């Protein structure tokens, strides 16, 4: 079960990410509020999942879900670009992060 | 857009209670900055920020009988232009 | 300029991360004060960069810099084993960050 | 180690102005918890932020001997301090 709360901890990482985009620089109340609570929930569940799971594997799946999830919801909600090059470099970037945090 | 309907709820020779319509929940902001000063007076206007989860604020330490211009600002003018009033304490 | 802020934002991501462990249970004043300022600066500069940049791109580069600088600080300020895997993972990371900037 | 050198800078029959050495830089904690009470036999307590090294204890009973303690946030610093003082 320690894995499932790590997935949820990564889901809320996408939550406060999209909300931070709706807050327009922490200006709009409620998006700026979903953002603050979204990262406290993420940080809490992470510290709970990391209490059982490997700190290296836990972070790689934590920011991996959040990073990829931020790319997906962005190109959908905010109609963010979907270029062949951008997705390739995002893959290189996301695997580079998921890689460094896993090998720790 | 926001804020809307800036009015003086209560008033005292030295203090004003002001309120405004913050708008809908997607119109709410994280803070309003409020400006008050003697209208036309050579004194610069005082300023303080109010949490954006509040539609009211009290302005204290005013000269009785002097007319003041109060203004409520959103964090950015992208939403709505600032609203102002003129109230004589 | 929005990318310059992200670089600085990602820089502060690692400083409050290392200051969080140099603080005990959030009890050492000087480290704890570096975590909060660092956090507030990091999240603030991120919200600014997300005002004009895609969220999925801004989040990935933000985490990427924080993950990259974490390994650079561990290898230098902690005597960390430099692996060929970590080198290529770091290469993939800088490849994706520079690549996304070029496709702006 | 932290904190150390708990003293009584000044004192009236109903008030003690205590102080201590917060260490330096790497030892400065986020807060201290100051307690006071009769050395014989409920204790009272308050907390000061870690940057301030002085504290004022008020409302004491004159003539009664008080034990004053200053605790760090955790035991992972260097044992508490405790002094006795009669108003
Ligand atoms: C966690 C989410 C909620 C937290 C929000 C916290 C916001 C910080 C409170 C004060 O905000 C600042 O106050 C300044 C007050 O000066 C404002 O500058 C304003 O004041 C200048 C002069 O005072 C004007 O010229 C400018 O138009 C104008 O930017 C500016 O808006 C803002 O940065
Ligand atoms: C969440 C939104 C509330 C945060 C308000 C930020 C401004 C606070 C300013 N002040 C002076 C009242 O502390
Ligand atoms: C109270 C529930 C927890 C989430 C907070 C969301 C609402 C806070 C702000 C309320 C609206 C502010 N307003 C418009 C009345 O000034
Ligand atoms: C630049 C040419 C070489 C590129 C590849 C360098 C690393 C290859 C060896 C990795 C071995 C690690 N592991 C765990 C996969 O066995």
């Amino acid at each position: 079960m320690a894995w499932l709360i790590l997935i949820i901890a990564g889901i809320f990482e996408v939550v406060w990410a999209i909300a931070l985009k709706y807050s327009n620089g922490f200006t709009r109340l409620i998006p700026s509020m979903i953002t603050l609570i979204g990262m406290l929930i993420s940080f809490y569940l992470l510290s709970q999942a990391t209490k059982t799971l490997p700190i290296g594997t836990a972070y790689a799946i934590w920011t991996g879900i959040g990073a990829l999830g931020a790319v997906i919801c962005g190109i959908i909600f905010f109609k963010e670009p979907l270029t062949a090059l951008r997705i390739v470099f995002m893959i290189l970037l996301l695997t580079g992060i998921i890689g460094l945090k896993a090998t720790s | 857009s926001v804020p809307t309907k800036l009015e003086v709820v209560a008033a005292t020779p030295t203090s004003l209670l002001i309120s405004w319509d913050a708008g809908h929940w997607w119109e709410w902001v994280t803070y309003y900055r409020i400006t008050y000063g003697e209208t036309g007076g050579n004194s610069p206007v005082q300023e303080f920020t109010v949490p954006g989860y509040s539609s009211t604020a009290t302005i204290s330490g005013l000269k009785p009988g002097v007319d003041y211009t109060i203004t409520v600002y959103a964090p950015t003018s992208d939403y709505g232009s600032p609203i102002s009033i003129n109230y004589r304490t």
